[PDB]
């Protein structure tokens, strides 16, 4: 369990860096992208 | 390390089915007078020697889909992924692999030209490093041995072994082949003064003589 | 963009014309449709 | 709140890493895989560490006998180019440092803000989190000599 | 959007374009004892 936990920490982390650069090159972040990087990060608090 | 990091000296090896007799190639190029790329054989190399220093390539860069279309727009050592794309200088002249606009192949129409270009400009010379099999997957580091599919940002075409009543060429084609990178000198090591293989050396006899022929006009 | 990816990631899906190495061509394609079109034995099933 | 949710997801990170070295030995397999991973990602790990090293400068730089001089009054509002002219006094920040300082200060019509608000939102979780980046370091450092 | 149209251009030449609207039409005449001969048009190159 403790690997397939990692595998998905993985994924998610790789998700997180495809939306930062999507982000990286604006100046401000709109709700909808504050909203999914919220629950992102809330997620990624979990299996932390 | 079983892994492949980038400032790295590598070649690109293919296996073509010829005569029910697997042969090993290998990408090159030559810098002046002729761009285009051909393959090198190396399966024979106990009877011909084969000329390895226009296989080198050097992996500069190994950015990400998401990345490489940031660095585009705006305008050390890492693990290639799969998944990525990739930047390749050729060792001996500088230049860099580069899918070309132009063709050649009378047997595919949709085919294109890969070779040599002097500055790295654009998606035309970024290639994406995708598995072969389900045994790895996107994300993963590129271990030493495997067999990579290298397509090309531009283009969307796969790098191609083709094979026409023996003759072997390679282009940017849309049906796959699978290449072999085995490296031939790891960037972690920059020591200097020793002698490497493939240097370029002169052999002097105590300390003014040197071997030497008469006349380079054969 | 996803529809053009997917048809030229499996190049079958374009016909024998345009499969390359050995794909004759669209107008090829055409021209050899009017000439199926042209000889009955082609272009429907044998009497009987 | 974005900021906030990001400091408390590091955090969590730097505590789940500092849970891995329990019970380590001296020249231990994972303090030596935490030490490549660390160097792997040592431009971003400066980063982090020059981001919690300015905000724990700014607490003891606003509270010198200079910036209470810049600001007698003591309402604890100051403008803009009285704060570039103290953190410039005081000789401890670059250029880039008081530029991303005078960036992240929020100003009005009047060019004036509340530094104590700005100190007090920026210092708390530098002080925080850098605690448990420097046990981290400390650890690694008695772990591998 | 450049790289779609670029694919899209390596596709289809103009020349295969050109060649197949310049193909003859079979159209309906008018025969010398005052009768319509049309040609049967699911079986012919149409306009469309």
């Amino acid at each position: 369990v403790i690997i397939s936990t990692v595998d998905y920490l993985l994924r998610l982390q790789e998700s997180i860096s495809d939306f930062y650069w999507y982000y990286s090159g604006k100046d401000i972040i709109d709700e909808s992208g504050q909203h999914n990087f919220s629950k992102a990060l809330a997620v990624t608090k979990q299996i932390f | 390390i079983q892994f492949l990091r980038t400032e790295d000296e590598v070649v690109l090896q293919c296996i073509a089915n010829i005569h029910k007799e697997q042969r090993k190639f290998c990408l090159a190029a030559e810098g002046l007078g002729n761009r285009l790329c051909f393959l090198e054989p190396t399966s024979e190399a106990k009877y011909v020697p084969p000329d390895l220093c226009v296989c080198n390539f050097v992996l500069e860069q190994s950015l990400s889909v998401r990345a490489l279309q940031e660095m585009l727009a705006n305008t050390g050592h890492r693990t290639l992924l799969y998944g990525h794309a990739i930047l390749l200088r050729h060792s001996f002249s500088g230049m860099y692999l580069t899918c070309l606009t132009t063709s050649r192949s009378q047997t595919d129409k949709l085919a294109f030209d890969v070779g040599l270009r002097e500055n790295a400009t654009g998606e035309a010379c970024w290639w994406t490093i995708h598995p072969a099999s389900k045994q790895r997957s996107e994300g993963e580091k590129v271990r030493i041995g495997d067999d990579l599919i290298l397509v090309s940002v531009s283009s969307e075409r796969y790098l191609h072994l083709s094979v026409s009543n023996g003759n072997v060429q390679v282009d940017a084609s849309f049906m796959q082949t699978l290449w072999n990178v085995h490296p031939t000198c790891s960037g972690s090591s920059i020591e200097e003064g020793y002698l490497l293989g493939g240097h370029v050396v002169r052999l002097f006899h105590g300390h003014d003589e040197c071997l030497t022929i008469p006349s380079t006009d054969q | 963009s996803v529809v053009v990816k997917l048809l030229i990631r499996r190049p079958e899906c374009f016909g024998p014309a345009l499969r390359g190495e050995g794909g004759n061509g669209l107008l090829a394609a055409m021209q050899g449709a009017i000439k199926i079109s042209e000889n009955p034995a082609l272009d429907l099933p044998s009497q009987g | 709140e974005l900021l906030k949710e990001l400091l408390d997801l590091l955090q969590d990170m730097v505590v789940m890493l500092l849970s891995l070295l329990e019970g380590n030995v001296v020249n231990g397999t994972i303090g030596k895989q935490m030490v490549d991973t660390l160097v792997e990602s040592s431009t971003n790990v400066e980063m982090i560490l020059k981001f919690f090293d300015m905000f724990l400068k700014l607490k003891d730089l606003t509270s010198s006998d200079t910036f209470k001089e810049y600001d007698p009054d003591g309402k604890g509002i100051i403008s803009k180019k009285e704060f570039q002219k103290a953190m410039e006094g005081q000789k401890q920040y670059t250029q880039s440092e008081i530029d991303f300082l005078l960036s992240c200060a929020e100003a009005d019509e009047n060019d004036m803000f509340n530094y104590v608000d700005f100190v007090d939102r920026f210092h708390e979780p530098a002080k925080d989190i850098g605690f448990n980046v420097a046990v981290l370091l400390t650890n690694l450092s008695e772990h591998m000599p | 959007a450049i790289r779609i149209r670029s694919i899209l251009r390596s596709l289809v030449p103009t020349e295969d374009l050109v060649g197949i609207i310049s193909i003859p039409l079979k159209l309906p005449s008018l025969n010398k004892d005052g009768s319509i001969s049309e040609p049967d048009m699911a079986a012919n190159f149409c306009p469309d």
